[PDB]
RNA sequence: UGUACCAUUUUGAAUAAGUGACGACUAACUAUGUGCCAGCAGUCGCGGUAAUACAUAGGUCGCAAGCGUUAUCCGGAUUU
RNA sequence: UCUGAGAGUUUGAUCCUGGCUCAGGAUUAACGCUGGCGGCAUGCCUAAUACAUGCAAGUCGAUCGAAAGUAGUAAUACUUUAGAGGCGAACGGGUGAGUAACACGUAUCCAAUCUACCUUAUAAUGGGGGAUAACUAGUUGAAAGACUAGCUAAUACCGCAUAAGAACUUUGGUUCGAAUCAAAGUUGAAAGGACCUGCAAGGGUUCGUUAUUUGAUGAGGGUGCGCCAUAUCAGCUAGUUGGUGGGGUAACGGCCUACCAAGGCAAUGACGUGUAGCUAUGCUGAGAAGUAGAAUAGCCACAAUGGGACUGAGACACGGCCCAUACUCCUACGGGAGGCAGCAGUAGGGAAUUUUUCACAAUGAGCGAAAGCUUGAUGGAGCAAUGCCGCG
């Protein structure tokens, strides 16, 4: 999946709350482990470096809602620039158009954010994106098109916008500026991209 | 090209065992007479030594052969080579603006010219009855 | 197929006839020089070679080399 | 032009009497897009003079780009 | 000759041909994998211009040129004689 | 090329899902038939007195308009 | 240092020796399943086999006589040249059969080599004579073709004038297999068509040619360096090996020959053998190295195989010619014919390898003062998730 259709499952099983109390939430049933008839501490050797590298990769590319092919495309594009794979890769992944639109507080869910930005109502670099594939940079102004300034769901989301020490959003005008990269301290606490760094052996 | 009035199609409106394809080849050679290639002495005469008529029906079958004859364009089409069926004779009839009905005198007992005539008589298309078995 | 290929075929076959004639005349002048070896025939060969080099069929190097070989025989006499 | 459609990239090269574009060239004239009216070509009023004085005039579509540099205004009297 | 410097120096071996010498050149190249210098032997046909004759059993300097005879595409240039 | 880009230009959750396998190597497995038969399988190797590796229902993860498969060079084998 | 994965395989158990496997990018892909678009780029490795079909460089009168007719009584304003003659025809593209090498990468010897237009410009377009096609007539002819007879123009064929410069004889000078200059012998450049002014001359004006001459252009032979396999291939090689003379492609070169000769390569394995098109470019890994040089840019090779000649500056010429060999159509069995290893596309093997592709719009050449034309080169497009890319 580059998508979902029951996100609460992914949030609970990955061990990371994609929404803190809106995806690992008491909405009836609520879980924090692997669900089903196979909830089990597998005595078979299912745990190694490979396993946790995979698990962290799952968490990171399922909180974004983005496809893995664009994950590898971002890795390759950053490979054109010398630096550190871990921090640069995670910062570029955070700088995803849909991820940043959600970070603005413009959509209740990453899937909904992706659907909205694809719908042709997000202006970036004076280009209304018909496909949310434009990776932001520090200071990239995302604008909400004239259509999505009258949409009730994203109106309520935007009016409840989220500000962080590395972005800011003007919710009344439905606009957002990606202030800076989350360098090493504004990243999620239970998420580590270094595993994806060590996931390769062909560097 | 030749005038619109002079675009007339003609399908061989008969069946084999009647000297049909012999007459079709005769008409094709008569209206397709060209001498710069030497064809005049290459298909001069056509006649049977008939012990097989399938060869006559097949090898001479003209699916669509167009020529010109001084006043008009003659579209000779010998699609039918079967004794009794409807597809080839019917497409020939649909194409032709006029029909030639190849009948017999030596073998007047040919059974499958009634249905061919009835098919041609549906659209009232002009028909010329021609008999070649008189030898 | 290119019509200009056959056009240059016509032109080059006529050039074939003309150049056969002219090169045969030059070679018979060279033969006459090599038979009666003298400066006058050397000058005739020089004039013929200059004419052929001016025509622009074969480069002047062949004319110069053939006349140098002729005048070498001249110096041998 | 060449490359990707609706994003053409014209690579201008040299020729004597037979050779194609961007194949065998005496010297790469430079890069101009047919959709771009200004060239980043290797044109400095010197290579053009080299190509003219050495014979084998290059492709006949950057003549205006050489005209803007005044190449002809000196060459047509240098030859004279 | 205006001919410029090119390396063809070697030990001339024989002059059994009329004013033509066979020269043995020992050229050292490098092993591509194990990285050790190894020598190889080559033969060259140097043309003796008639005014110079390659004295055999010695080192001679050959220099490149257009062919002089069949499989004779070099001319002898310099010689170091016996001592 | 009436292409490209623009403007919910209009109604609408609507317009698109498949693959591997879950014992390890190397993430994904609980039950049902099955007596080394059925069938699985790249290595270990799986089934002969109750099957989570087989076959299936299913849940599961890796993905995805591509999914798995073999193909092909080196390194993971300093295991030339 | 950018950088580097492990586990599983044996004896009751332990280890060791050694080996195999998955664990990675990546597709001319294909393949199951199904399928969103477009962008984007890919697209016979095998078959270099024939190539059917269109197509793969056309432009020329400002070179010419007339053909040929629109308006005109005609002359002629006018259309191009069938034909003579000009350039490009070798461009382009293709595959790599074969080619393992100066082809290549690199500096060069070129003392031996030209290059048409072009280019550094000095010299020229003086003057003709007569043809020849076009045109006309006859002939063989089913056509294919085909011979004979004449006429005429030019930028057409063939001499001379001038002709710096220059080719090239004899002497001096100078010079690292010749550079350089003085004296001096011989000797040769055609061709003019067209437009305005001017009686004309002349001036302006555009083509076509002329020598001389700085280079490019394509390439020539050699060239140190490296350039596949080949010992379960050890001897191979009679221009072999080199010399004088003569001839020779553009030229040095036994390039080739008369004459004179017996030597040349080689256990660091000679010769032979078959193959790969070589460099840049194509991936994997840190690295060692391996993996193709398919197609491609350069070069190189065939362009149905093997010759010959001509042209062109460069060809012994894919789409010129003649021929032998493979083939073929029609036919009255007399006869004539050509090549996609050009584009596609066809036939096949394969898993499959694109249009039986559009305009020269932009870009190349070629040529025309110029209008411009063609390119199956190019630029597009189709085409198959064909591969990547993003999307829901």
């Amino acid at each position: 999946m580059k998508y979902t259709g029951s996100i609460f499952k992914r949030s609970r099983r990955l061990g990371f709350s994609l929404l803190e109390n809106n995806k690992e939430f008491s909405k009836g049933k609520k879980r924090k482990t692997i669900p089903g008839q196979h909830g089990n501490r597998f005595r078979s050797s299912t745990m190694s470096g490979y396993a946790q590298q995979l698990q962290e990769k799952q968490r990171m590319q399922y909180m974004y809602g983005i496809t893995d092919k664009q994950f590898r495309r971002l890795f390759r594009l950053v490979l054109k620039q010398r630096g550190n794979l871990a921090v640069n890769l995670f910062r570029v992944l955070e700088s995803r158009l849909d991820n940043i639109v959600y970070r603005m507080g413009f959509a209740p869910t990453r899937r909904s954010a992706r659907q909205l930005v694809n719908h042709g109502h997000v202006l970036l670099n004076d280009r209304t994106v018909d496909t949310p594939s434009i990776i932001l940079n520090p200071g990239d102004k995302v604008r909400l098109k004239a259509k999505t300034i009258k949409i009730p769901i994203v109106k309520a989301a935007s009016e409840s916008g989220v500000v962080s020490p590395f972005v800011e959003t003007n919710n009344k005008t439905f606009e957002g500026t990606y202030v800076r990269f989350p360098e090493r301290s504004e990243l999620p606490a239970g998420i580590n991209e270094s595993y994806v760094v060590e996931w390769y052996k062909r560097l | 090209t030749v005038d619109l009035i002079n675009f007339r199609n003609f399908g061989i409106m008969a069946h084999i065992d009647a000297g049909k394809t012999t007459t079709s080849e005769r008409i094709l050679f008569h209206s397709g007479r060209i001498h710069k290639i030497g064809e005049t002495h290459d298909g001069e005469s056509v006649m049977d030594w008939m012990e097989q008529e399938k060869e006559r029906g097949i090898t001479i079958t003209s699916a669509a052969t167009s020529v010109s004859w001084k006043n008009c364009s003659l579209n000779l089409i010998d699609t039918p080579g079967h004794v009794d069926f409807t597809v080839e004779v019917e497409r020939s009839l649909r194409v032709l603006d006029g029909a030639i009905a190849v009948l017999d005198a030596q073998m007047g007992v040919e059974p499958q010219t009634e249905t061919v005539w009835r098919q041609a008589s549906r659209y009232e298309v002009p028909r010329i009855i021609f008999v070649n078995k008189m030898d | 197929n290119i019509k200009s290929n056959e056009k240059r075929l016509r032109q080059n076959i006529k050039r074939n006839l003309n150049n056969k004639g002219q090169k045969t005349k030059l070679k018979t002048n060279v033969k006459n020089f090599h038979k009666e070896i003298n400066l006058d025939n050397l000058g005739n060969v020089y004039s013929q070679a200059d004419r052929l080099a001016r025509k622009g069929i074969i480069s002047t190097n062949r004319a110069r080399r053939l006349k140098s070989r002729n005048v070498a025989v001249l110096n041998k006499t | 032009r060449m490359g990707r459609v609706h994003y053409p990239t014209y690579r201008i090269v040299a020729v004597d009497s037979r050779v194609k574009r961007d194949g065998k060239y005496i010297a790469l004239i430079g890069h101009l897009n047919p959709a771009l009216k200004e060239n980043k070509c290797k044109i400095d009023e010197a290579v053009a003079l080299e190509w003219l004085n050495k014979g084998a005039k290059p492709t006949d579509t950057v003549r205006s780009l050489f005209s803007q540099t005044g190449l002809w205004k000196k060459f047509v009297e240098s030859k004279k | 000759k205006r001919n410029q410097r090119k390396v063809l120096i070697g030990i001339v071996k024989s002059t059994k041909n009329a004013k033509t010498a066979t020269v043995q050149v020992e050229s050292r190249f490098k092993h591509p994998l194990y990285h050790k210098s190894v020598v190889r032997h080559k033969k060259y046909q140097a043309h003796n211009e008639g005014e110079v004759l390659a004295k055999d059993g010695d080192k001679v300097q050959i220099v490149e040129t257009r062919p002089l005879s069949a499989t004779k595409r070099f001319r002898i240039a310099k010689i170091i004689e016996r001592a």
